[PDB]
């Protein structure tokens, strides 16, 4: 096996295109809650809790691309 | 300084003057506006529509005719209108339909005075979502 | 429904609103201070630079 | 079986690239509601809600990318 | 045949990139409801059914390339 | 024929990437027609009409890719 | 001809991806006008003659870019 | 000569996508004097002038990449 | 020489994708000008020649992806 | 071996694709602080800490992606 | 030498899409400016030194990428 | 060596593209300065030295993708 060992790396360097939307996604939701929490300092103990919320939907993103690197290196 | 002291006043009667208030909710030009105990001092043009003081026990809830809002620095709400209406028990279904569907014919008048029949016609239809 | 183009100031543009408003409610309340509170008896007169005057008319 | 089974790792992790729409359109549709509660306090229980509803319309687009891959590693 | 079934599971990998639109279009078309509702409540049975018929309007971008995908793998 | 064979498949996954434009076009144009009708419900059967005007402008980026691939899977 | 044929096919699949520009484009333009029309009902008959001038600039990518793939399939 | 032909063909798809900033381009530029016709209609005759410049300015890139086709199909 | 030509081709066809800068890039600089009038007319003979010394700086990535595509037909 | 070493090098060059999203993801969260302090000055020991704990979620994105390329070049 | 020549022109129309950073980037940039002094004039020259700073930064971008291809084509 | 030598080209002109996150993203930072100072240029020294502070955070994805450029053309 030579052929087929050379595109586990092709393939799991191409994987992490996929976790573009953690970095930029992650970013426009944490930028909510501080561009929300400057027109209102008020309101925080009820945006800050949905805003960790978001968190975890968005890295969703992030752990399933991150996961395919793994399974075409470690895995396979 | 906890809280923010709101002051509701008209051309014809005042009703809070430095009363401290939880949350207050008052139709603006850009949309719905809500304001708490510390609000980032914001000027913006009241629309007819409807405004509720919000407090630790029930809140009441009146109708306003318009004007503009403006948070102090200093965490005070000023509220400035024409006119002001209770809650329902003021106003009547009955005595609405009867001027308003004389507004579409006004329409039909002469211009001059249909100018504001147009700008009628949107203050009544918000009249009868109060009904709820 | 322009208000600023060819309707009016932003004080007639709440003022339609006060006296609708006011003429919304039950007649029952309705006490005789807001009825003259819409009633007016004023008329304007334009003047020149010569004492001169334009045709009286109702505000 | 050599050159096709080393296709099935290559295609593998460019369907992670369609990933993309679940970590920034979910980011967006999330970052609305920061916004909106920032604006409106008064309505929370009905605009969550709703934005729940946009959470598994925008997941979707995380799901069948996801199932892409499975389907040319642990399926074919 | 071995060259021909290999660019098979290339050509499915590809096709799930073309599922962005429904990941970031949905995410923008249900993200203005969720905007419009914090500006003005009144509206709601109006802006609530019409933003539905944009879903579907925006899942067709996310149901072509979703079969383009079953063409290469369970289809051809 | 073989090689030229596989092309058709790798041709037919690319063009579903061009698909993009309708699902995040359609998105921004009837995402409009609800930030106006939330902050403007008068005029409705105004934009409403004009609005689904853009739709067939924008849907065609989403017909013409979507005819390429059938062009290279059930035609050639 | 057969190593020259397929990349007929392959170079028609990446010219599609050139008609997001029509896509994301047109509903930019149309979005404005949706935009200006619920936020000054006054100006039509100005706003909506000028949206369709920019129509066909921009759909200008949409046609050039869709030549390109009848040249590669029913062209050449 | 066969297998330098082919690439002239796939050379041709590939330049097609730097026409995307003509379409997406054009179409902010142009979308500007939709936003500025709509908040300001006095000013007319003073910004369709210069938006016409900006077009002449955007549709730069929409020719140089435009050339680049012909150069591979009708031209090399 | 044959494979080595080939690849002017392919690599001709991919120097274009970097003149989307100029198309986009140029579109925001030129779109923040009429935005600008919009709001305040009094500053035009202040704004608007620095808006052309935008344009050269946003030009550049127009030229330079611009000129590699020669250095690869009418160069090398 | 020689063909899967050279697949060290391709795949470690795309895997620097995927730093995108702390590149643009970090941009945005903190030029919402920026956004927020010059219009409310008020606050700025609360926005400010949050606004840190942002950076190390999206800086995620910009490890992962980063490690996968050592894993290629001077792992494997 | 000339599997390896042909690479050599692959990847410098590869390193033409880095360019992209400098197109859009310094549009922001500038744009910024333009937005400012729409708002602002009585602070012009305190924000154009500064953004002339910014231009240098984001020139970068435009500078490394640029120079990779001048190291592929009259390099090496 | 050639044929590994090859992929040592193709894959520094890849890596290129990874530096986008430092041409846009230090772009809307230091965007934001400047809409900052301008709605308020009572804030001064204080958003200032921030803003460098989230330059080198941006800088970061312009160092990394550049390293891994040098590390396949003069590294290795």
């Amino acid at each position: 096996m030579q052929l087929v060992l050379a595109a586990k790396y092709i393939g799991a360097g191409i994987s992490t295109i996929g976790l573009l939307g953690a970095g930029i996604g992650i970013a426009i939701v944490f930028a909510a809650l501080i561009n929300g929490v400057s027109r209102n300092p008020s309101i925080k103990d009820t945006v800050f809790p949905m805003a960790i919320l978001g968190f975890a939907l968005s890295e969703a993103t992030g752990l399933f691309c991150l996961m395919v690197s793994f399974l075409l290196l470690f895995g396979v | 300084s906890s809280g923010l002291k709101l002051q509701f006043a008209l051309p014809h009667e005042t009703l809070y003057s430095g009363s401290e208030v939880t949350q207050v909710n008052l139709p603006a030009k850009s949309g719905r506006i809500g304001v708490l105990a510390n609000h980032v001092p914001t000027v913006e043009q009241l629309l007819p529509g409807v405004v509720e003081v919000m407090e630790g026990s029930n809140s009441k809830k009146f109708f306003i005719s318009g004007g503009f809002a403006t948070v102090q620095p200093d965490s005070q709400l000023c509220v400035t209108a024409i006119e002001a209406f209770p809650l329902e028990s003021f106003s009547q279904e009955n005595i609405k339909n009867l001027l308003a569907e004389a507004k579409k014919n006004v329409s039909s008048s002469d211009a001059r005075e249909a100018a504001e029949a147009a700008i009628q016609v949107e203050v009544l239809e918000n009249l009868q979502s109060v009904l709820k | 429904s322009a208000w600023r183009k060819a309707g009016i100031s932003y004080a007639a543009y709440l003022n339609v609103a006060a006296q609708a408003i006011r003429s919304s409610l039950k007649t029952e309340l309705q006490t005789a201070s807001v009825l003259n509170r819409s009633q007016t008896d004023a008329f304007y007169t334009q003047y020149k630079n010569g004492t001169a005057a334009s045709e009286p008319t109702p505000i």
